């Protein structure tokens, strides 16, 4: 078990990347197709 | 801001012509026929279904002021023009000819007036044997 | 200027048969150098590593330094790569960075290894392996993969997330069930969590080397409980990407052909220029129709709406054929025809009476 | 009221970059705690399990108790979670039950393990593994999987039924053919039905550890007879689900965009209210048209039919584009146009004579 | 039961106007024009192809009594209205504004009369700064 | 007559929740009997095979003889199974043959095994395994598989033919290259063609037990040469069938709903009867229009053409929506509308002059 | 001439049941000869190789020489295979070359082996294996595979390129990490690059024999790093080709049926002949319309444009139904109808006035 | 054979009415209007595009004699009628009611005359409480 | 070369009839009506959308000279005619009958004149009992 720890790290890192993209699937989920653009909300305020 | 949107309210009132608050297709067709353009009914409908967001078929005043507020200097609107020039780019190097551009602008699509093409050419860098770099010509009309 | 464009079109964006012969001969020479550099790892052919591995590597790095200088000079026929910053933007694209790394690393290794000699040979072997990565000019392989991975990204995060989650849970459960079991040789089979995790990664991708097999029936029950469910979740990316590639190939055989986007593209330019022509009051763009200060305020509005319609029609003229194309043209045709029948009715009444 | 909605939108339904930093930093901290809790299973790093596994776990359970209290308080900006029963319905959704189980189990383990100490560490390791399961807020991964599994459910019961049926039959046949065969080591290879069934489950999912291989040629004949047919039936769920995901991604690029369902949705509300307005005779809904006791009986019928048509058109405005959309609008357009040509004919005759 | 279906038979006889036993599109169009609605032919066809099940194009009497018997208090018909309100829900919390609802009901889709919207608003819980919980407003019109 | 139809609808074509409870309870009882019959193969639980394996099997065969008699009696509510030959056609459908084989084999085994006793227990175990095969009433699993296998049959013969052909060729080549190689244990690894063929079948379906691995590098070269190509050809049936199932599920969500085929189906009957009514000259079918011996010869032709058109429209009303539906209805609509505009023109000329 | 066409249609392009019996009986005889030639490799049945392997092989090569002579003679009913060069073009198609190679190789082996005797038997076994390759007449299996491989060729070069590139890189990395590790038996596991490359090819296609497993954890880390990514890239060709086959089967059920291309095909011929009839001024093709030297110059132009339109419509009449068919016929129909409404308006004005 | 095809030639000559040798849509429409049927143009086109095989749009004499030669006693034509009855089969047992069949035949699709339905019913086995086995009723019209 | 393209310029000037430089659909329809062909508007549009490459809808002079320059002796244009004959090839051997070809050419598609079919037949090898090898008949009209 000389360089054993590396293998554990290598699995968790990959899982981190997956969950990282998963959270980037939520926070950058813009959902452009509305009648409320941010510029359009700023115009509706005026 | 307010002296801008007052002028946009005046321009909206030029289209409205009553107290309805909406621009129908007939109220736009009468303006375009007073200018002498003779639009088709499908063209008048396509010009309104690009603008409105409620989907009812007319243009309200926040919908009218929204399209007049945002600048053409964007990422999508610049790249679409940069791609539209690449259709008329022989050899793909990023340069088009002067006579080729004058032939394209006065024949294809909307026939642009030759007096207007003479103005269009001299704004862009024409020196170098007739070649013109169209990317500066896109920077001229999108950033300004 | 003409010769610069011709040698740019020869080195990058290849076409013809002579240019095929050029690129494939250069690839074949570097792969023959790879094979003669690799066969020295075998104990029989270890005498081949001394002579031809230095005085062919220096010739090959002279050839790939010269080609890089010629290509970077010749990238000036393009509009975007002109001047100092243009060459600097050509030098920071990824395959140019790969080629620069290869040539400077071969210079470093051939400077160090000429005066230990095993790490020099190891660096030469790794550079011979790396040097085949810039045969794919234009990046047409990696971009095609990246597009299909990006379109199917949510369904490709879903299965990987559920698969790794099941992997963590059941690697811990099999470690709990098998941490004291003894192999027939006598050794403790699963001695740590990295051990059971190597077992899990060997199992879920259906390799199954058989060096680590759980011994007790609790471990075999958990192992089957996990195997049956999670092998499908680690096999789903091949199915998703393969069906995505096949649907894209089926989609590209229905296509709006090229002339369809020629009068649209020009119609994007003119209208856009007309918008830019609107702000100068003394232009010749106000002379189409043949007095002011309120007609101009509505001409600007009509020109901006015409620009938006032209941009929409240019975006539609590049997509393949679809159902909304049929719906859009039937709406336009029935609208025009209904207007004309209304016109005929409006004239037939009041041309007669009633 | 405003701050309650803002911290609800921050903790659940994330958006922005700051909220990405929050959720991903919390996940990264709990995964670093997982790695430092897992590395103690290795014999070299067994000295790390004593110190940091208690006084970091108590801080992490304080942080995940506080976040649960804040989220359950802040779920009152929604309409459906208001009052006692609203909070009780927020607390019975599945990921909230998972988070409650995690925090109460960590409290129980840290109360028991402070005064045996190995089962405490084992419970801490299992809770560190389980605590990553509530990083997926909104359940967007599990719902996407569940939809595609539910749509393809009959074809996914079919292949699993035939695969398990073949597994039972041929595991019994290979047990019958190999129950007296002796391994080269000398041991009886297949000694029971569970033994041949472990063989069958290792074979049909193409792992093949090779710890149990049939010895006699009758067993090898039955094993190949079963392997060749049943491996496709255990590989079909990956193909079915992968092609289902890819067809769904292709389907969502043709889509009735959002404004199309705005005048339809309002048209569902008004008509529905008009039906509810029909039963009160002294409403102002009877004043659109401008004496009774039989006009009301037909206005109720016409309003119910208008409600059904509005509900049908609201259901059509949410589906993607399809062939029946083209067929429906051509039927409507040709019907209206044929009626108008009939009108023109009915006026042209008897405006002239003949 | 029988005194209900006798009244539904009378209401069917108001549409039938002869001894045919069927409601054609013309027999429905004449009633809607006597009320003063002016329907399109495609609208008269869509109102009948939602009702009948034989597919022949007219409405028989069991088909007429079927749609008049079932109550709107269902699972599909409640959820479709609960989803139709969510289009007009800014911030998605389950509350819509009073002025926003008055603007939506009198402009989009079928223009609802302002005297009717004044009745529509006061039935629902309006107190709390103009916000209204529309789920109780769906319970009001579906369960009753 | 009514009770016969009700117990037919209960035993075959199930619906409700009570009938779910019936069929699933019968399946659960026979699977519990399977487990208690299977656990006696383990050396620990071998004492369970004597008592409960006889006096529960006889009760279960009484129950499955009684249910077969009741179902075969109750299959007379159908029109096609009436009388002696109707019952004989009900008794020759495949799942009824399976149930008859099971009940007569259990009677034979319980008659023989009551007076050797191991082969009796073996026959009981095989019948307990076989008895789960008739739980799938209606054959809805096997018919769904058979349809998709039949539609994709040419592309499923293609890959199997190329895969078995490559298997034969390369199993012979690996036998030629490895017939004298000696294992590390000392045994001759590949000793016959059946030996190399077992190697090939273990390799191409990616099991790889590792009991037989080629030793010399000629064998490893041929083995990789064959493995890389033929593993895709043995994996293609899963991909073909999975994408076929997913395309069928996508196809069944666009569908001409039921009322669309109601006036078509009746229109198939009447016209067909009218053709049969044509040959009797004194029928009342000649009284629609209101003298003969040549009008009848053309009425027969017009009625046969109307029958063919009605059969075509009934076949079209059962398929899902497609592009030829749009093309067909636009051709009909534009044809009728062009005829009516031609009519209006033909009247407007010669109503005026010129 | 008639009998030549009938025996051509019997030997090639089979139909009927008698011709099925012929081809399948010939295949069954050659496969029984294959089995009795293969069973002599087993040590028990080695006495069968002496008698029946010569005096049945000579009869089978007489039968496959006679059938080749009869088929090559009878291929003269076709138009393209007439005369010496026609027979020479029939003899250079691939399955005829295969059959000629088989018959001349069996003649050579039976001439040499009649006077060493083991290499004769080995050549006989290889010819018995090869002789089943020309049972697929018409090449309908290989052409169906070749079409789908050619259509999906770019996406099938992409995944193979990335997979082999990852294979080269990580086989070198695992060789670097494991070149000094010692097996439990005591042998050096990975001793060369060919050794690690055999490991890589066994791993990436999920066979995993387990003869070569990396020992140190650096090697296991690199092995998993490579395995998880590259197994999907070596599994993608099965997914791409399987979804391509299934999309092609779905495409061939929507199809312009045969009569649709009958008036188009004739319209391709006449117009083409009319173009060829244009260059002779004294033809009878100038007599359709009923003086020259400039009408002829425009008739040639109109006839060439009609030829191009007829060729386009013949190419459209062979493809399946698609969206551009709907768009094309709606454009034509709306254009004709708008012209006729314009005609009615042009007559109604100036028939009245205003 | 020959005295059959001479009668089919006479029946073809009743449709041809000139020496063209083809049946156009007008030559069929005039016959159907002389019988008093009033067909639509699309119906006249659908009746000819089912018959011809050359695709040109008219009916030649081998095409006319082909459809008059083959018998309805087939495998496809029997199974389509056997399936068309199953739409109107409540409980799916293979029996339909007498009053239900009389209601279906006189309302849906082509309105069959009540005097014809009275002939249609008594040919089939009606005894047994109003139920009728329609498979014998398909054997009656396909095999004969 | 130049004396060829001068004649093609003259042939273009026969279609142009003004100084526009373009061939519209009306300028082609007037020529085809002066020859007496009576084309449909969709046929005039299909004949122009096969020729032009700019997509604007008219034919310029390089577009006109391009189609008149390339020879029919190609690989695609020969194989399409070789495939078009195979539709009318009974037994698929590469030979068609004389009477069958005379019946096909005078009935299907464009009705070719019988005086023209008499010229069409005798150019091809007719000897051998009425059979004709159509591949030589494709070599006659494509290579020449
Ligand atoms: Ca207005
Ligand atoms: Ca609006
Ligand atoms: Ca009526
Ligand atoms: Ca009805
Ligand atoms: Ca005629
Ligand atoms: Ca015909
Ligand atoms: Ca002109
Ligand atoms: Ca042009």
């Amino acid at each position: 078990d000389d360089n054993s720890y590396m293998y554990i790290l290598f699995v968790m890192f990959l899982f981190a990347v997956t969950v990282g993209s998963l959270i980037l699937g939520y926070t950058r989920s813009r959902k452009v197709d509305k009648r409320s653009d941010p510029y359009h909300v700023y115009i509706k305020n005026r | 801001t307010e002296e801008q949107i007052a002028e946009f309210k005046e321009a909206f009132s030029l289209f409205d012509k009553d107290g309805d608050g909406t621009i129908t297709t007939k109220e736009l067709g009468t303006v375009m026929r007073s200018l002498g353009q003779n639009p088709t009914e499908a063209e008048l409908q396509d010009m309104i279904n690009e603008v409105d967001a409620d989907g009812n078929g007319t243009i309200d005043f926040p919908e009218f002021l929204t399209m007049m507020a945002r600048k053409m200097k964007d990422t999508d609107s610049e790249e679409e023009i940069r791609e539209a020039f690449r259709v008329f780019d022989k050899d793909g190097n990023g340069y088009i000819s002067a006579a080729e551009l004058r032939h394209v602008m006065t024949n294809l699509g909307e026939k642009l007036t030759d007096e207007e093409v003479d103005e269009m050419i001299r704004e862009a860098d024409i020196d170098g044997d007739g070649q013109v770099n169209y990317e500066e010509f896109v920077q001229m009309m999108t950033a300004k | 200027t003409h010769v610069q464009g011709r040698v740019y079109n020869f080195l990058e964006r290849p076409t013809g048969w002579k240019c095929f012969v050029y690129h494939f001969a250069v690839f074949l020479i570097v792969l023959v150098c790879l094979i003669f550099s690799v066969l020295s790892t075998i104990e029989q052919y270890a005498a081949l590593a001394t002579g031809t591995l230095f005085w062919m590597e220096i010739v090959l790095v002279v050839f790939f330094g010269t080609e890089y200088v010629v290509r970077l000079w010749s990238a000036g026929c393009r509009s975007k790569y002109v001047g100092l910053w243009g060459r600097l933007r050509f030098a920071r694209k990824p395959i140019s960075i790969i080629d620069l790394i290869v040539v400077v690393a071969s210079m470093v290794v051939l400077c160090v290894g000429s005066k230990f000699a095993t790490s020099a040979i190891r660096g030469i072997r790794f550079l011979q392996i790396l040097r085949m990565l810039h045969v794919d000019r234009q990046g047409g392989t990696w971009r095609l993969l990246g597009s299909v991975v990006f379109i199917h990204r949510q369904e490709l995060i879903t299965t990987l997330y559920i698969g790794f989650l099941g992997l963590i849970f059941s690697s811990y459960f099999v470690y709990l069930a098998e941490k004291d079991a003894v192999n027939e040789s006598g050794r403790v089979e699963f001695g740590s969590y990295a051990d059971a995790l190597w077992w899990g990664v060997v199992t879920v991708t259906t390799i199954g080397y058989g060096d680590k097999v759980p011994q007790t029936w609790v471990g075999k029950t958990i192992a089957s409980c996990f195997s049956v469910f999670a092998i499908s979740f680690f096999a789903l990316p091949a199915g998703i990407l393969g069906s995505g590639f096949a649907l894209k190939v089926q989609q590209k055989q229905r296509q709006k052909h090229f002339n369809r986007q020629i009068p649209a593209a020009a119609s994007l330019i003119q209208t856009a220029w007309r918008c830019y022509a609107a702000e100068n009051p003394d232009s010749s763009t106000w002379k189409i129709y043949i007095l002011r200060e309120h007609h101009r305020a509505t001409i600007k509005v009509i020109r901006r709406m015409q620009y938006f319609v032209a941009k929409k029609k240019f975006q539609q003229a590049r997509k393949p054929y679809d159902v909304r194309d049929v719906i859009e043209q039937y709406s336009q045709g029935h609208l025009n025809l209904m207007v004309r029948i209304k016109e005929l009715q409006r004239r037939l009444d009041q041309s007669i009476g009633k």
